[PDB]
């Protein structure tokens, strides 16, 4: 029947004080016949009331999607407070409860290393720059790329991989035109993680 | 001191 | 000093019998003065010899990067065999050993749900289609998008998020021109996971 | 039976 997802906020949103992090409670496969969904929210078992209620939207088989988004406070999430969405619908035997919070455990800061293009990489029209990150906990992290205070969006980052010591690692590849690299422009991978000083660090690389 | 990402405020200490 | 990363193979590579999965052992910050790196590989404690040795490449501070890639057999990885890279360098007190293998635990199959564009989404020039996935274990998964047997690359998938019951979940967003959706073309999110029949399933959505 | 992804072989049973 009706199925519930509770998504945590984007790591960038929780680590940047200028952004507003939010938990999202998504209910799918809500029948046309019993479409009303009632959301209850709880922060550490204590009910709160500021949640926003989006209007329903058509889905496949005479079903609706209904969503409810709750703004969280950076420090609440970071302090490990537990967020609960309670979903009630007439077609439900009992209400459905989902629980999300930041992983518990000693925060470990990421170690970042950069890899310039190989000799072969330099023969192509487009070169790739790589950023290796390890040693971090929890797995919540944001990796983005910039050059000259402008975003560089042509990158791909792997999901964090669990390490045998309990921490996490990943890599990120940015592809840029070779002419831009040849010109001498500096490129940076920016890493945001809870355990970094001010949640932010940056490694750079340019043509030698 | 404060960290900034692409002209946007990250965090202060 | 010299720092070691051991990356698992891409999940798509391990789940598709036509692809060749590989573990990659990366050593960075290898000094110009002591540049030789000796790799030893072990599959479940038993040394193997087919590993490929890439040539060194220049890095930042008179350092080299050295890489060694070992092909794994799909079924070996899937069966939970442990892969070990042993890195030896003159500047190293002792050799460095890294260990990677697929997570242990009862495989659970993913549940996939699709979300057509909202009423608002339909006013834009570009609409987004969403694919929600939950219930899967281990976290190794591949999500891609297709239409009419052709790849659709304009998507973003979140890293798997740990659920309170031990399984994982995520979502993926594909953005396409509205005209293509209006025309009636079917779009599919293809999910590859170890616990799926034949490692593959597909949900589709099109204009109603 | 076999699963195929974009004309490429996934897995057989």
């Amino acid at each position: 029947g009706p199925s519930v997802f509770l998504f945590p906020p984007k790591p960038k949103d929780t680590l940047m004080i200028s952004r507003t992090p939010e938990v999202t409670c998504v209910v799918v496969d809500v029948s046309h016949e019993d479409p009303e969904v009632k959301f209850n929210w709880y922060v550490d078992g204590v009910e709160v009331h500021n949640a926003k209620t989006k209007p329903r939207e058509e889905q496949y088989n005479s079903t609706y999607r209904v969503v409810s988004v709750l703004t969280v406070l950076h420090q609440d999430w970071l302090n490990g407070k537990e967020y609960k969405c309670k979903v009630s619908n007439k077609a439900l035997p009992a209400p459905i409860e989902k629980t999300i919070s930041k992983a518990k455990g000693q925060p470990r800061e990421p170690q970042v290393y950069t890899l310039p293009p190989s000799r072969e990489e330099m023969t192509k029209n487009q070169v790739s720059l790589t950023c290796l990150v390890k040693g971090f906990y929890p797995s919540d992290i944001a990796v983005e790329w910039e050059s000259n205070g402008q975003p560089e969006n042509n990158y791909d980052t792997t999901p964090p991989v669990l390490d045998s010591d309990g921490s996490f690692f990943l890599y990120s590849d940015l592809t840029v035109d070779k002419s831009r690299w040849q010109q001498g422009n500096v490129f940076s991978c920016s890493v945001m993680h809870e355990a970094l000083h001010n949640h932010y660090t940056q490694k750079s690389l340019s043509l030698s | 001191d404060c960290a900034w990402h692409l002209g946007e405020l990250v965090w202060c200490t």
